[PDB]
């Protein structure tokens, strides 16, 4: 079945560094992207970046630019997301979809957004 | 870039009466090719969002016959024919025309 | 470290002006393929023979065309193995027809460099050697079709397409079909008529005429999509950067010269039509 497990939840210091996994089952893992979003407690759910399993194109929102990394591995077929420099703003749950098709003649960005990962809860202190 | 205002911001609503929430766009929401890709999306309190409309008014797999969506330009609603136990919870509207994607202010249904 | 270009559609360019074409080549193709299977298997010289493996050869093409109008028209309604068959069928029609326009061009080069004892291997050429490499070679390329065509649900929509892990094979298939299609059967067609030019300097016009017209219309319908195959390539490489809207204006070029080269399936009734035969 078509699904996405990501990592545990986790306590991080201040100026510390946030690597969370999306590791995809059920599907042609390089026939779509990985969008990763953030969701705050008390707060509405906010778009951070788009990354192609295809050609590692990649593309991350203007707020968190600077910051966030991303990159995917075909032989696991996972997904990663590293944050570095972390504030106390940064103290929220982040999910993992399946966004975009990427084929040999079609690349397109506004299909997806159909399955989610269980979101990881990055708390820091 | 382009902003989505969600209406009412809390809907308390009695069982087996409908309930329609309202959300507008900046711009016109419609691509190129002549559709339109607005959904709406369902989160459960502990659990990851979950879709049930889709392109307006298309209905996903597993969902009931009580959702339904309608509106077209800059303006969509969602309803509910008859509300029941278990569709509190909070609702978001997102559209998937322009890059990047953003998502509605949030409207929590109280049974 | 580099940004995503997502590829563009409307409705107006697609879905009404791509359609017309396939349909109206579709007609076209069907019509004289069939008349000119009908005339010649059901009434010669092995021109002929040759030309009558070219219109089966593009009979294919034209059954698949109705296949990629609708796709291009509604959706992709029909399956998964229909997807893989009508990739297959395609490449094996598409590298089928220049293997037997070289072996034309090898014909003829029997018949009038050497004229004198020619008739033997011509015969065992043309019956032997065709069936082992035209369609064996054609059938042995598709490989790739087999393995790596298959339909992709998103949303509603049903797409049948080659995905790959990465975007280097597509850089590989393309460059090993432009070196099959254009270049070896290309070097052996032009040498042949080298050397028949230069045999025939100090110097049978009537059916070489005829020959080089159908290859030069052959290689002039592809030559625009084979220079924006190697120019998207050249961009897949990342030597040529100019932006993005580059990128978009090669691809609509690439979709309107495969569009042209398309009409590759009817030059063999229009040069019987037209000429006479
Ligand atoms: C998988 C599909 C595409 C079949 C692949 C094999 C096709 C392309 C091959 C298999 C045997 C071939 C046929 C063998 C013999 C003849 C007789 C000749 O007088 C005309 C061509 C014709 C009719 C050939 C056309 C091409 C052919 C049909």
């Amino acid at each position: 079945q078509v699904q996405l497990v990501q990592s545990g939840a986790e306590v991080k210091k201040p100026g510390a560094s946030v690597k969370v996994s999306c590791k995809a089952s059920g599907y042609t893992f390089t026939s779509y992207g990985i969008s990763w979003v953030r969701q705050a407690p008390g707060q509405g759910i906010e778009w951070m970046g788009w990354i192609s399993t295809y050609n590692g194109n990649r593309n991350y929102a203007q707020k968190v630019q600077g910051r966030v990394t991303m990159t995917t591995d075909r032989s696991t077929s996972t997904a990663y997301m590293d944050l570095r420099s972390l504030r106390s703003d940064d103290t929220a749950v982040y999910y993992c979809a399946r966004h975009g098709i990427t084929g040999a003649r079609n690349y397109y960005y506004h299909y997806g957004m159909d399955v989610w990962g269980q979101g990881t809860t990055v708390t820091v202190s | 870039d382009v902003v989505m205002t969600q209406s009412p911001l809390s809907l308390p609503v009695t069982l087996g009466q409908p309930a329609s929430i309202s959300c507008r766009s900046s711009q016109s929401l419609v691509y190129t090719d002549g559709n339109t890709y607005l959904n709406w999306f369902q989160q459960r309190p502990g659990q990851s969002p979950r879709r049930l409309i889709y392109k307006v008014s298309n209905r996903d797999s597993g969902v009931p016959d009580r959702f339904s969506g309608s509106g077209s330009g800059t303006d969509f609603t969602l309803k509910i024919s008859r509300v029941e136990a278990e569709d509190v919870g909070f609702y978001y509207c997102m559209q998937n025309t322009h890059w990047p994607l953003t998502f509605g202010g949030g409207t929590k249904v109280e049974i | 470290m580099k940004e995503p270009c997502f590829r563009e559609e409307n409705a107006n360019f697609n879905k009404i002006f791509l359609p017309t074409i396939y349909s109206i080549i579709f007609l076209t193709g069907i019509v004289g393929n069939g008349l000119v299977i009908l005339v010649m298997g059901y009434q010669r010289s092995m021109t002929d023979k040759y030309r009558l493996h070219l219109s089966v050869a593009d009979l294919l093409f034209v059954i698949t065309l109705p296949f990629w109008a609708v796709d291009a028209v509604a959706n992709w309604y029909f399956g998964n193995f229909l997807c893989k068959a009508v990739h297959v069928i395609y490449t094996v029609s598409l590298y089928s027809s220049v293997l037997i326009l070289a072996f034309i061009s090898l014909d003829r080069y029997l018949a009038i460099v050497h004229a004198t004892n020619s008739q033997r291997p011509r015969k065992l050429l043309a019956e032997k050697v065709v069936y082992v490499g035209v369609w064996i070679p054609a059938l042995l390329l598709t490989i790739p079709d087999f393995i790596f065509a298959n339909v992709s649900e998103a949303d509603d929509r049903y797409i049948c397409d080659r995905f790959y892990p990465n975007d280097l094979w597509v850089v590989v298939f393309q460059f090993q079909h432009i070196m099959v299609g254009l270049i070896l059967p290309g070097i052996v067609i032009l040498s042949c008529y080298c050397i028949i030019i230069s045999k025939l300097s100090h110097s049978k016009r009537k059916a070489l005429k005829t020959t080089v017209i159908l290859i030069l219309a052959f290689f002039a319908c592809w030559l625009p999509y084979y220079i924006g195959i190697s120019i998207d390539s050249f961009i897949l490489l990342e030597i040529i950067k100019q932006g993005c809207e580059f990128e978009n204006t090669v691809h609509k070029w690439i979709s309107i010269t495969e569009a042209l080269a398309f009409f590759h399936c009817c030059l063999n009734p229009i040069l019987y039509a037209f000429l006479g035969a």
